[PDB]
């Protein structure tokens, strides 16, 4: 009736008028995306009470964890979501700094139009204060690696990434990385973050740990075969009992004489079985399934190594390792189906039999880091600082430069850019003062956080930085307030790790600011 | 005088709901005209999200709620049609030919009059604009300022120089010795795991499915083409015979008995390959759509044949006509007549897929325009923006005429209809007026996307007077009166001719309406 | 709250609420308006300072306006309702640029540009013609045609022209004081004339007295003759009604030797035959006075005003006396026709044929009570129009010519302040065309049609063209004898750039406390 839906015209939706300020609400949606990770920045940051979709629970503080659970459905916050999925490509950090900066970046863009400023020129100030940012971050980049391929070299310079994963590993993890990425190393340019799998034991605690090479499973041997060099592996998810037809197959038992010539016959076909992978000259076998009782006395007959996988994900494993596709059927003879291994054998680490899958005519790249805990809450926190940890370094193949961090690096780019932002000419001064200021929020996300007065730590840092003190950064302390220098602690992050952060958290204040209007349509 | 099961508005009040309908259509689609304007979200329910300018996916595909609203959105599939450009400006135009006219009817004035104005002033800018285009003929700097025009819009002015060469070297490759202009000549295809700054052109024709042998060569420097359209794999009988056998040892057997049918068109293949340039520094690439028996490609993969399974008809159709062979149908009337040639015939790896290619060919009649981008939404826009751009600079050649743009049409066609005497009626003057002022509303709006003053912009543009020749035009970037035929920007004459047909039938229906009334609803 | 721009659209919608109301009673085509005082009291009328001073708005913004044409009438008298219906349309013309950014302050800087414009354009329409009895007409037709219903628009013409024609004379400045409106009832509406004397609302009661009295000397008297107190040291005293009978003798006596005092003064100056004496003493009269006056040929007159006593001692010449006991001929005067006036329930003296009264009696006759408010709110605005037209001898053509003239001389006008000023000349061209707007709807003809036409009409001389009330067709103002004033004009554009500038100044509303 009258009067109508000012503006909304389009299947009932709510399009915010002039007044209603449609542009405001895409900002107040990407707030509140970026106060769910404001507070877990840092190693004084919170964790955060996970119920999963399964109803499992869950205490963890990851930055990709939080995003994954939390199902957003504003679609102008999910630019930012795709823009961290993107900041999960070709690096492996900065996944908090894509939320706080790009959340800093649209909350000080709301100042700004409220002066009267359109929204079109304060676009074009962020795209030019992005290009003047990407040229002081060479001028930054104090030292670099020493590209020795040592465990000293790796376990120095992983301390930024096992901080804030998991505090109090500081020493621990260090250094079980760092015996695994060394194997691959002198394969030059061929460092991968999938040659490394996880594997996780309910053990007493990290310090009970160790790193093996090659792919370790905590399964252990089913079959009496200790070690064997067989290169033809034949995995097979279904379990290993009697055999059942894909045609009719009947089996009719009416009197106690036809049990035990069936229950025989049962153990003949599974004697026929594992003789139908003895003739191909495949001693391994993996089973995806249960293993009978009859089925492990055909295994040491024929000298057969048998070994159960249960899980499916370490099933898939050897699937894109040495190319064995899993068959569903009552092990079929066939070839091309079959893997690629020079040696298989067991052995116990922490009185712990498991299976070893290595290769030494192959150069070799596939390493395992076995990980003990004795919950599994906490133990899965600690393999996604695998994964982390390993992807810091998998970026340092390229270029090596690294950078300070801690805010050493945000408040000597939040100065220098404020200086080109104060000569600049023009109307387009107001974009690239607020786009200076935006970097100053991950300080004080990082001092909030540990309990200390944000204003009392910027102007602290501020101090030093005029005075050309450079490389200082926050002290992690909740009593003392004051600074420390940042090359004599042994934090450095990565050039190319801040490279991407600042353009990939700049685009997404590009997409949502050029979004003013929501429309639902119908295909 | 009503009846139930109906809804019907007898007073004058009938004809405020479709003015007020378009005036809150006009609002929303004048937030997104020239490079200076924002961009709209598609929400498509399930979790599709897309960003376009392009007002036909605003309005075409785009769902509305207002009944009158959704009749301009059936203006934009049919200005699609003829020239494929200026949906967003023709909204516009509507949007305040009937917000002006209603300050006449409040008066006491007929929509038949004030319709008739629009009839008479539509002929008078038509005669007009024969005057205001340019019969230069084209080059390479004058496409090129045509394609900035269209594509800048598109575009967050990061990829506007990358993707300008890339529209204007593929046109100027199809079309050549006044012959017609295909747009289906060009194929477009869509890439993953790159950055959007990527987009660059294929000379040849990007293939999906490739070939699955670790024997395959990598790149071929030169190879005979063949086109067949029959499968290599295992199929039926061919002469009058059956499934008989024995048990079920023997129902292998005859399949190896039914392979001697296909497997002696294989060795065929082998047998052209020796044969027809069969020496050093050769190969041969098959391009049959169907499937083919790994068992047969391993003895095609030894001798260095590439051969390929599984395509599309549309990829098909243009093998054809790049490598010129004929689609072999039957193997036993194979001969090298049917046989076409390819350059340089090379595999090119990705983090997922491979995919082939057949560039470099001396006239292959098919241009293939590869996008490269990081997400969904980005890969459709420049998509968006390609087929924007490639109809902007086909109407600039096949009509050879161009107009300035920054609205330096409208202005000067503001000035020939407010200096212009009745000549049907005398009453007429005022549909005449109503018009001079509506298309004013492009140089009005484009000051608001820009930021600069409305009104300080729209005299300072209309104040430039000389005894000469002068278009001016608006400036984003400074504010100023810019001529735009000097700075480069152009659009076509099939643009602003379709401007003012369309605007003077659409606008006519709407004001001609009398009273709105529910038939079964 | 609402601390924004909705302070300008609510002020906007008072003046399009003014001007849609007040726009149906403009010329003589338009209709009328009533008053009603609550009680029974009902008045008809056109003139838009009684349609806005006594009529009441409960509107505080349209309160304003009423305000504005208080004072249009202090310095012209004419044009209260044309002020209105151009404001109506100036900030009616302003809303379509403000809503498009424009900032209010823009177009009240291209609004004073257009009237600096225009009113250098009054300067060259105007006509400096001869003030004489033919062009007074005209002027006086437009005039009194639009608060009559065409039956006295021909008779009322002459009423008002030869009054003003008798006061204008030696250069000297017209006074309005000097004309004495008069209303009686029990006659018809076009019964009225002008009278070159006076009007007296109480005549001589006696049966004995002169019907006509051709040649007389007036006395002018202001002794109360009735009973009085003492002026001599005494007292009111009696023991009873036999002694008030002695004492109202005693007090009498003072009375009856001023009026014997009377009748020695008429013997002595001019006592033989051919001669007259006319008594206009203002206050009260003795009845048993009356018959000692009459019996010798004495009109005596009583009851009279302050006002009409001035006027009595400029008619004849007669100094005011205050004691009968020094009377002297100086305070004699002299008149012509001395007549009573008959009406069907009261008697009128009327004292015309004077030898230099300076002052004229507008007679004006009606059968109903409304009817003799509407003709005297009509002689008031005709009379003030005729003044506007002597006193400024030029005069601006009517029928809206003036405003169709400004129109095309406002187009072709560039500002000479800023750029954005050209949308002030712009809305201040369009609102003037409003007068030959609303003279179409009121005459019953199409609004845009007659438009075209009064705007189609140019030619390479000097031609004024206008709208025709009965045809509707092109008309020139000279040619048909229809005239404005030049000063109505003048106030007309200048009163509409203030009153249009302060509606437009205002962004906020709020509630005082006193
Ligand atoms: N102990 C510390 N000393 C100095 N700086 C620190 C410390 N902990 C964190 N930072 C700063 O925090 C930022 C990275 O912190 P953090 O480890 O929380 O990110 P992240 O968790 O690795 O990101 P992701 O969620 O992708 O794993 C860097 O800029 C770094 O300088
Ligand atoms: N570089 C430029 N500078 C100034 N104005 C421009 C420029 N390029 C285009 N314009 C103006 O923008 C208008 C077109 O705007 P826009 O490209 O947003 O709509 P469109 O895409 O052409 O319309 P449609 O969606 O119907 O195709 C043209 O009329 C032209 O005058
Ligand atoms: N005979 C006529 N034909 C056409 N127009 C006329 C005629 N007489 C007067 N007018 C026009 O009417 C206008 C005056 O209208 P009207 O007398 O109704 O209001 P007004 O009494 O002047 O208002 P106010 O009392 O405020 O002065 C003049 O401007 C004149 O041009």
């Amino acid at each position: 009736k009258a009067p109508g839906f000012a503006q909304m015209l389009k299947e009932g939706a709510k399009h915010f008028s002039g007044l209603e300020e449609a542009v405001y609400r895409n900002i107040q949606a990407c707030k509140e995306l970026a106060q769910t990770t404001r507070t877990a920045y840092g190693p004084n940051g919170m964790n955060k009470m996970v119920i999963n979709h399964l109803e499992k629970l869950f205490v963890t503080n990851d930055a990709a964890t939080i995003l994954r659970e939390l199902e957003v459905q504003h679609p102008a916050a999910k630019m930012i979501v795709m823009a961290s999925h993107m900041q999960e490509q070709e690096v492996g950090d900065g996944t908090n700094f894509v939320l706080v900066f790009a959340g800093a970046l649209l909350e000080l863009a709301e100042e700004l139009l409220r002066i009267g400023l359109s929204v079109s020129e304060v676009i074009e100030g962020y795209e030019i204060a992005c290009r003047k940012a990407h040229e002081i971050l060479p001028n930054l980049v104090c030292c670099s690696a020493k590209n020795l391929r040592d465990i000293d070299e790796v376990s120095s310079l992983l301390r930024t990434s096992i901080m804030s994963k998991q505090y109090g590993n500081e020493v621990f993890l260090a250094k079980l990385i760092a015996q695994a990425c060394v194997s691959i190393f002198p394969d030059s340019g061929h460092f991968n973050v999938d040659n490394i799998r996880v594997c996780k034991i309910l053990g007493s605690g990290i310090s009970s740990s160790s790193v093996l090479h090659g792919m370790v499973f905590k399964k252990e041997t089913e079959g009496d075969v200790t070690s064997v060099k067989d290169a033809k592996i034949a995995v097979y998810s279904c379990p290993f009992d009697g055999m059942i037809t894909e045609t009719k197959g009947t089996v009719l038992i009416k009197t106690a004489e036809e049990l035990m010539n069936f229950s025989k016959g049962e153990e003949n076909l599974m004697d026929a079985q594992v003789k139908a992978i003895a003739d191909t000259g495949a001693n391994v076998v993996v089973t995806g399934g249960k293993v009978a009782d009859m089925a492990l006395h055909y295994a040491n007959k024929y000298n057969i190594m048998l070994v159960r996988l249960n899980s499916k994900w370490d099933l898939r494993r050897l699937c894109k390792t040495v190319g064995a596709t899993a068959l569903p059927r009552l092990t079929p003879p066939v070839l091309e189906e079959m893997g690629h291994c020079d040696s298989v054998y067991l052995s116990e680490v922490g009185d712990t039999q498991v299976v070893v899958f290595k290769h030494e005519k192959e150069d070799g790249a596939i390493s395992t880091i076995v990980l003990r805990g004795s919950t599994d809450n906490l133990m899965d926190d600690i393999e996604r600082a695998v994964d982390d940890g390993v992807n810091t370094f998998k970026v340092l193949t390229r270029d090596k430069r690294l950078v300070p961090g801690g805010g050493a690096t945000e408040i000597e780019l939040a100065k220098q850019i404020t200086s080109y932002g104060e000569t600049c000419p023009g109307l387009e001064q107001y974009a690239i003062k607020k786009f200076a200021e935006a970097f100053e929020a991950i300080p004080r996300a990082l001092a909030e956080n540990s309990g200390v007065k944000a204003n009392e730590v910027i102007s602290k840092l501020y101090a030093v930085h005029q005075e050309g003190n450079k490389n200082v950064g926050l002290d992690i302390e909740a009593e003392v307030p004051a600074v420390k220098d940042m090359l004599e602690a042994g934090i450095l992050d990565t050039y190319l790790g801040k490279y991407w952060a600042i353009k990939l958290a700049t685009n997404a204040a590009v997409t949502v600011l050029r979004v003013d209007q929501i429309i639902m349509a119908k295909p | 005088t009503l009846n139930p099961k109906a809804e019907v508005a007898r007073a004058q009040a009938a004809l405020a709901v479709n003015i007020s309908a378009a005036r809150g259509l006009q609002d929303v689609l004048r937030t997104n005209l020239g490079p200076k304007g924002t961009m709209k979200m598609l929400v498509s329910g399930a979790g599709d999200i897309k960003l376009t300018k392009d007002g036909n996916v605003l309005l075409h595909e785009m769902q509305i709620q207002h009944p009158t609203a959704s009749l301009i959105a059936k203006v934009a599939t049919a200005q699609d049609d003829i020239t494929g450009d200026g949906t967003t400006s023709n909204v516009l135009i509507i949007g305040e030919l009937l917000k002006q006219a209603d300050l006449y009817i409040s008066e006491g004035l007929h929509p038949r009059i004030i319709t008739e104005g629009f009839e008479a002033a539509k002929e008078k800018a038509l005669q007009f604009l024969e005057e205001v285009k340019v019969s230069r003929e084209m080059d390479r700097e004058t496409l090129i300022d045509v394609a900035r025009t269209s594509l800048r819009t598109k575009v967050h002015a990061e990829l506007a120089d990358v993707l300008t060469e890339a529209v204007v070297d593929s046109i100027l490759a199809i079309k050549k010795q006044d012959e017609p202009i295909d747009l289906f000549m060009i194929e477009i295809m869509e890439m993953k795991h790159k950055s959007e700054t990527d987009t660059s052109l294929i000379r040849g024709l990007v293939l999906d499915h490739g070939a699955r042998h670790p024997d395959m060569k990598k790149r071929v420097e030169d190879a005979y083409i063949l086109t067949c359209n029959v499968s290599l794999e295992y199929e039926k009988t061919e002469v009058n015979s059956g499934f008989f056998y024995k048990s079920a040892e023997e129902r292998e057997k005859l399949v190896k008995a039914e392979r001697k049918f296909i497997e002696d068109r294989v060795k065929k293949i082998i047998e052209l390959k020796r044969k027809v340039c069969g020496d050093s520094d050769k190969g041969f690439v098959v391009i049959n759509q169907k499937g083919i028996d790994p068992f047969s490609l391993d003895a095609l993969s030894k001798e260095g044949i590439v051969a390929l399974r599984r395509a599309k008809r549309r990829n098909m159709e243009r093998l054809t006509l790049a490598c010129g062979g004929v689609a072999l149908n039957s193997f036993d009337d194979l001969s090298p007549d049917c046989l076409g040639h390819a350059g340089l015939v090379y595999e090119y790896t990705l983090g997922e897929e491979k995919f082939t290619f057949i560039e470099k060919c001396n006239n292959p009649r098919s241009v293939t325009l590869l996008i490269k981008g990081p997400n969904k939404h980005t890969l459709t826009q420049i998509k968006d923006a390609v087929r924007d751009g490639l109809r902007a600079v086909k109407n600039a050649i096949d009509d050879g005429c161009v107009v300035p743009g920054a609205g330096a049409v409208e202005v000067a066609m503001a000035e020939a209809l407010i200096k212009h005497k009745p000549s049907v009626k005398g009453r007429a003057q005022l549909g005449v007026q109503a018009f001079a002022d509506a298309l004013l509303i492009i140089p009005k709006v484009l000051a608001q996307n820009s930021g600069f003053d409305l009104q300080e912009t729209l005299v300072k543009i209309q104040a430039e007077h000389s005894e000469s020749g002068q278009l001016v035009g608006v400036d984003l970037n400074t504010g100023e009166p810019m001529v735009a035929a000097e700075v480069g920007v152009w659009d076509n004459y099939c643009v602003k001719k379709q401007l003012l047909h369309s605007c003077t039938v659409i606008a006519t229906n709407i004001l001609l309406v009398d009273e709105i009334m529910r038939a079964g609803m």
